[PDB]
């Protein structure tokens, strides 16, 4: 009988690259789950997920530094991670 | 088909577990912001159709419990599920109030032979924690 | 806003600048985007009185950075005694670890400290 496998079909998007810290705002939260949100409103009917996640990606990568009055952790910069064990294309408005 | 079946009479669930404050034991610090994070993902993926369901510092054990329990869940009218986990972190763990939790063993509730009312379908994990201590000094543009 | 002000304030040094924010109700525990706070940039730069104006307001004694470190930290890595005494007064934990499994202790030892290591 046909299988598939059984990690199949997940999409597991981080923040952050492996090893590194992620950034987060008091007053406007993550980096990454801001760009995330206001992707998804501005894309969702749009473009394709991983297509959304990719802006993401720019977003958080062009538009985020870090401030801080320690130059220990000043000035620094973030990537997402996107993963996908997906098997399809993922469009919000089918 | 080149696409997910997204017609199913419902999107889905989006399950979001939003870790601000820690036991003092564990020495880890408040998260301010995550509430504004939380309140972001709401509303973003109830516009989406996601039923979104938004749990509040959660120990280890409730983190696995809650999971458990949402793979156990009939989820074959939904197209979709969603999980969004805002805590600290390092390599493959997320944490809990009280300690770490394996991702793993998160994710592994939801493995294609394990729930079977979304095998096939989209399940997507929003991991917004640590994944270590290293910071990215960038390069110029 | 004030907080970041007296973030400002208190990296530079200025005793009397840090009052006068502080008296116009700047959150003595105000953080940086790392959890940096007035304490932290105290205990680092040296500025004794600072610390103690901080503390005395109540300042997070034992606020972690980003990287997990506490002021005492911070100020054993310089090898501040005064400030030192003063962070351990207000009940700073020596026990308390960084992200690197590092205590005040640690860091005593790892500049040759003989002085501070003791206490």
């Amino acid at each position: 009988c046909h299988k598939i496998p059984v990690e199949a079909d997940f999409l597991y998007a981080y923040s952050t690259a492996p090893g590194y810290y992620s950034w987060r705002n008091s007053k406007d939260g993550s980096w990454f789950i801001q760009s995330l949100c206001a992707m998804l409103k501005q894309y969702a009917d749009k473009l394709e997920f991983m297509h959304i996640l990719t802006r993401v990606n720019r977003k958080v990568a062009t538009e985020f530094e870090s401030f801080s009055f320690d130059a220990t952790f000043h000035a620094k910069k973030q990537i997402p991670c996107i993963v996908s064990m997906l098997t399809k294309e993922l469009y919000f408005y089918h | 088909d080149n696409s997910y079946k997204m017609d199913y009479p419902e999107m889905g669930l989006c399950i979001i577990i939003n870790n601000k404050n820690f036991h003092k034991s564990t020495g880890m610090t408040s998260r301010s912001g995550t509430d504004v994070d939380a309140a972001n993902l709401r509303e973003t993926f109830r516009n989406l159709k996601y039923e979104v369901r938004n749990k509040n510092d959660l120990t280890r054990e409730e983190i696995v419990e809650l999971m458990r329990d949402v793979s156990k869940e009939d989820h074959s009218k939904r197209s979709s599920f969603v999980c969004v986990l805002l805590s600290h972190g390092e390599e493959g763990i997320i944490f809990g109030t009280n300690g770490p939790v394996d991702l793993k063993k998160i994710t592994n509730f939801f493995r294609g032979d394990r729930c079977r009312s979304l095998t096939g379908k989209p399940k997507l994990f929003i991991i917004q924690a640590c994944r270590g201590t290293e910071l990215d000094c960038g390069i110029e543009t | 806003d004030l907080g970041k002000k007296l973030l400002e304030a208190t990296r530079a040094g200025q005793d009397d600048e840090v009052r006068i924010l502080m008296a116009n109700g700047a959150d003595v525990n105000a953080m940086d985007d790392a959890g940096v706070t007035p304490l932290h940039l105290a205990a680092k730069r040296g500025h004794l009185e600072i610390v103690e104006v901080l503390l005395k307001h109540g300042a997070d004694v034992n606020a972690r950075d980003i990287w997990g470190r506490t002021p005492l930290h911070l100020a054993a890595t310089v090898g501040h005694l005064e400030i030192v005494e003063v962070l351990l007064e207000y009940g700073a934990d020596v026990n308390a670890q960084d992200k690197f499994g590092k205590t005040a202790f640690d860091i005593s030892i790892d500049n040759g400290n003989e002085d501070l290591a003791e206490i």
